[PDB]
């Protein structure tokens, strides 16, 4: 569940930056998770999903006590985190530069209440900037982050 | 001035021959020096008549006359090692011309080359022309196949040859062509993909049998 | 004049190549089909080569 | 003294002069500095010069490469636009590496482009190459076709000897004498 | 008198001089300050000089490398954009290392580019090479074709002797004498 | 005094003079301050000097390292762009530690790089080395390969003697006499 | 007196003079302030010195250490980028510690670098070393190979006595007499 | 303006021979000294005529004449260790020339080489040209395969040689070509990998390659 | 001035000899001093003609001359320990030259070396040349394999030799080549790795290597 987790983490950041989640202190992040589920499912998909559990019996046969090999497990959370932040890189930069560009206009006109205008303009920006790189850039990282069977040796070892 | 001082610094790479029809022939030796002397005669700093000849192209010039006035003639190559008395290598086992008939050809070949004085026609054997080609094709340890038929032979080298067997073969063909010429024996170097370099067998019921040489080849899985 | 050149075979590919010099087909079991062999062999006296190999490798055979 | 082409440049004017001098008409190249070159011919040679312009379709357009339609200055780049920019640089590099062989004056190589296989579950296809060449004359150019196929075969991932096609030809006869001025 | 090229570079000017002096026409190189060099010829040699400009496709283009089309200034860098810049520096370092052998004057090396094999589950293919070389004359150039194969063999991960194809030749005849001035 | 090249730096000028003096022609290294150096030859020597410039591909380009394509001043560096900067400094240190043997004057060492191992879970392959050397003449250069293969063997993780290749050669004949000025 | 090189520093000029004085030619070390040093030789001794500059690849480049590729001033430092500095400081400390032995003038040590055996679950491979040395002459340099191995065996975790290779030699003959000026 | 002062300072690498047809000859030793002398004669600071000769060039120049006027001749090499008396190494067991017409060859070669005062013709044996090439090839412990055929032998060295056996086999061939020539015995060193690269096979008169544990290929009998 | 003052301050490392062809020969001892002496004669601070000779280069010049005019000759080396009367080491059990035709060789060799006055030809034995190489190779405790054939022998050294044996082998071969030369006996050092490191094997007549608990390897006999 690696590339679905980072894609669902992508949509939660894009939902959270534009407002729309500040009732705590989601549908958009569900949309990318379904989309990367389908584009993973089309080309190949279940053949490599079955192949990694067919290799797991080739390297973790029971009555041998294999374990999930702890010392590379401890970098798992940041392994998806550094894939989350660089994938959410370009749209939070435009939303953040637009906010301080509006803030200099609030410094040039004091009773503007530019906080109210920020909710109106960010939801258009957060879909517009991601429309330029939604088509040619997103779906190849989905196939790149799919965990392949050759790396199954690095996550396990049998104990006797 | 004179023509042999309007050329380059060394008077060693060219040779100026007097013509019988009041022309001045310049005998170069390769293609790069042929345009060296033709650029001089082309820009026009010489008040008289001159022509630039060469071994490769005046051997092609008097083969157009020969296959108009003497068809079905058996010959190999014309050698210009001494350009005032060239040697005409004629075939012995395939001509019926007598002594009187060879002398009209010797005079009508003198008339095509006005710089020459007399053309010496000599006769070579047809079995030492294919024996030197087979012994040279066997000294390089090259895979080959000989196809004898009437009026010429041909040697065929096929297969997925490696990089050494192309350089040793190509260094030998251009050194054989300068001596004999491609009138009698012709080489057929060609690259396709089969590790059996040319040969092909079929297997049934006793061992292997060598099939006849054919044009189709089996592509190799390996 | 003859001989097999073994490069990491599996004792079922190998002993079928000897099934021409021996005039009978060879049937190797599946527990004795896991051992492997390499080397240049030569089938000139196979009834003594099969006997020598069955004691070095550790095998039992019956004809 | 009748101009027929103006506003050309340096590489086009040396091709128009070399084409008109082959067909026995003189030409004068008049530079204009910032405005480019200009070409004039004589008055009896103007009717023939317009005919040789229409037949050879002069002035020549600049040569197109595949990496011009996918420039590197764009903000984003698809994988189709990255493999096309890779193959269009290898296609020029083999062309500049074939001109250092013994006797070849010019050459052009073509590679088969593949787009659809890299995205779907279909395996990639075989690779096809095609080359053209112009040799210095006097060469026995039937034995020269095997060094090019030997060089071009394992300069790529997986090609065969029958997916490469070499077509080559000797250069034309040299033109060294002057055309001549029209006397009247 | 008449100019035929101007605005050339430095290395572009010496190649035009070295080609025209081979064919018995004498040219002159004139500097023009910041506008580069310029090359002139005499009056009767102009017709042949345009013919050798057209045949040899002069002036030469600057040579292209694959790392030029994947610039390092981009803040994003795909793995297709890192392996192409890694291959393009190995096939320049092996070329500069081949010129230090015994009797080699020039060389050119090509590597097979594989970029789309690591993204899917497909295994990487084998790597192929190809090389050209120009040797100093007097060399037995049939026995030095196996030392380049031995050096190029274990400079990579795992190649075979079928994947390496080196084709090389000896240099042309030396030009040492002056062309000569056209008198009229 | 015809000028051949101008704007060259210090290391580019000493190779041009070291090449021209080998073929019985002399040059002059004239300094110009900020505009580099300049190299002039005589008039009868000009036709031969522009021929040996084209054949030896002079001026020499600066030598390329793999650590130049991946600069260390970037913001973030991938693991593919970190082992390439490690191996490029190791292969530069092994050829500087080879010049301190007895007899050796120059050396060049190459390592096989890992590419797929940065992104995959596959185990890496064996590392291959390859070396060139130039020995001072008179040395028993047949027995000198067994010391370099022993030194190069256990300078890495695990190699074997079939994966190391040394191609070495003796230096050229000494040039100790002056060329001679052309009198006319 | 024609100048060979200029702009060299202190450590380079004492290497160029130490090489030219070995081959019977004089040299002068001229200072220039902040613009470095310069070196001038005589006019009959100019053709030899250009040949020895080209042969010995002079002036020498600065010696590369692996710690120069991974600077300490980076904001984030990987575990991959910290073991390279840790190996490249033991590699310098055993090199500075080998000079304190009896007879050694110079030495160089090479550790086998592993950075890729850390993140995975595979066990680390054994570590190999390789050392060079130069001894003063008059010493039995075959019996002194056993204590360099005894000193190097247990400076790390677990090496064997056949994973270390020491290749050492005695120094050349001493050059004490002056070259001598050319007499005119 | 003498010729011996126009060359370099050391007057030991060149040697000037006066011809009989008004032309001086400078005999170099290798290609670097041949280009050192051709630059001198090319810039033109010597008003009389002069040519530079060599050993590898002069041995390829007078084999073109010998492959036109005296074909089917068995010879090895022409040595110029004393440039006024060269030595022609003719074969003994492969020619049919008598005592009289060998003086004709010794006079048409003297008129063909103007610097030579006289040419000496020695008859070299034929089995000592291959027994020294086999005894030198046995001391280096190289695997080889001799192929005897009519009018030339061929030594084939293939396989995967290592790095020391290529340098040791390259130092011997270039020391043999300098003394015997490449006319009679030919060395063919070819570097190729293990044929049938990782496949088990059953060689000899009934062959099959095993592409897989369940796949048989029946090419030519391995 | 005369030649022996234009060289260095140490007037002991060079030795000038007056020639017979009106020259002046300088006899260096190695390649470090031959370029020292040839720089003097090359820059041109001497009016007459002179040459610089060497021990090993002159030992290749008259061997290039010897394989044109005197083929099928069996010799080892010509020694120049005193350069005015050299010593020629001819073989005994491989040639059939009489006394009358040994003076033609000693008189035609004198005209090739003008600095020398006479050549002293001695006939060395042929079995001591290969007995001193075997006894010197056994003293270093080296594994080897002698291959005898007609007209030369050869010694092949193979294995995974360690660092003390690839330094004692170079120190013995370079000390033997200086005396006899490589005409008769030739050494062949080639080092390969050991296939039996963590492997169990049986040695003797029926030898095999167990590359795994279930993998046998029967090598070639």
């Amino acid at each position: 569940s690696w590339p679905f987790w980072v894609m669902h983490a992508l949509g939660c950041i894009i939902d959270n930056q534009r407002g729309a989640t500040l009732s705590s202190s989601s549908e958009m992040a569900n949309f990318l998770n379904m989309f990367a589920a389908v584009v993973y499912l089309q080309n190949g998909g279940l053949v490599t999903m079955v192949d990694v559990l067919n290799k797991s019996y080739q390297l973790c046969d029971p009555m041998n006590e294999c374990t999930p090999s702890l010392p590379p497990l401890l970098t798992f959370i940041n392994q998806v985190a550094q894939n989350a932040l660089v994938l959410a890189s370009p749209v939070v930069l435009v939303l953040l530069l637009s906010e301080v560009f509006l803030g200099l206009l609030s410094r040039f006109a004091p009773q503007m209440n530019a906080f109210a205008i920020s909710l109106t303009v960010k939801s258009g920006i957060a879909v517009l900037i991601m429309l330029l790189y939604f088509s040619p850039v997103l779906p190849d990282n989905v196939l790149r982050l799919s965990f392949q069977a050759t790396g199954l040796s690095s996550w396990f070892y049998e104990r006797g | 001035a004179e023509l042999d001082s309007l050329l380059g610094q060394e008077k060693e790479r060219f040779q100026v021959l007097p013509g019988r029809d009041k022309m001045l022939y310049v005998a170069a030796q390769n293609e790069r020096d042929t345009l060296w002397a033709r650029q001089v005669l082309a820009r026009g700093d010489y008040d008289k008549n001159a022509r630039v000849i060469n071994e490769n192209e005046e051997n092609k010039r008097i083969s157009i006359w020969l296959d108009t006035y003497y068809p079905q003639l058996a010959y190999y190559r014309i050698h210009f090692d001494e350009p005032r008395k060239p040697v005409f290598w004629l075939s012995r086992q395939r001509n019926t011309m007598s002594k009187k008939e060879l002398e009209v050809l010797s005079q009508k070949l003198r008339a095509l080359m006005p710089y020459a004085d007399s053309v010496n026609i000599t006769l070579m054997d047809d079995v030492t022309a294919a024996g030197q080609a087979e012994a040279g094709l066997k000294q390089q340890a090259l895979p080959y196949s000989r196809r004898n038929h009437k009026g010429g032979v041909t040697f065929v080298i096929q297969g997925a040859l490696d990089d050494v067997e192309i350089l040793r073969a190509r260094q030998f063909v251009d050194s054989y062509y300068r001596t004999w010429g491609g009138r009698y024996v012709q080489f057929a170097i060609e690259l396709k993909d089969d590790w059996l370099k040319g040969r092909s067998f079929q297997y049934g019921a006793e061992g292997y049998i060598k099939m006849s040489p054919g044009h189709w080849y089996f592509p190799s899985p390996l | 004049g003859s001989g097999f050149v073994a490069k990491d075979d599996s004792l079922r590919t190998f002993f079928d190549a000897m099934a021409l010099q021996l005039k009978e087909p060879v049937i190797v079991s599946k527990m004795a089909a896991r051992k492997k062999i390499t080397g240049n062999f030569e089938f000139h006296d196979p009834n003594a080569l099969l006997e020598k190999l069955s004691l070095q490798l550790g095998l039992i055979w019956y004809f | 003294d009748k101009d027929l082409l103006k506003g050309l440049d340096q590489e086009q004017a040396n091709e128009v002069i070399a084409v008109l001098q082959m067909h026995n008409i003189e030409a004068n190249k008049i530079d204009s500095g910032k405005l480019g070159y200009s070409i004039t011919v004589a008055e009896p040679d103007f009717t023939a010069a317009v005919y040789w312009i229409k037949t050879y379709q002069l002035p020549p357009r600049p040569r197109v490469e595949i990496a011009q339609m996918f420039p590197a200055d764009s903000l984003v780049s698809s994988p189709r636009a990255e493999k096309a920019r890779l193959y269009s640089a290898i296609e020029q590099r083999l062309e500049q590496s074939l001109q250092t062989m013994e006797g070849v004056l010019s050459a052009r190589v073509h590679i088969s482009y593949d787009i659809d296989a890299g995205e779907n579950g279909r395996p990639p296809k075989p690779v096809h190459l095609s080359a053209l060449a112009v040799y210095e004359r006097g060469s026995p150019l039937a034995h020269q076709i095997s060094d090019i196929k030997r060089f071009l075969k394992n300069s790529f991932a997986d090609v065969d000897y029958d997916n490469i096609s070499v077509v080559l030809s000797e250069r034309s006869d040299a033109q060294l004498q002057a055309p001549g001025t029209p006397v009247k």
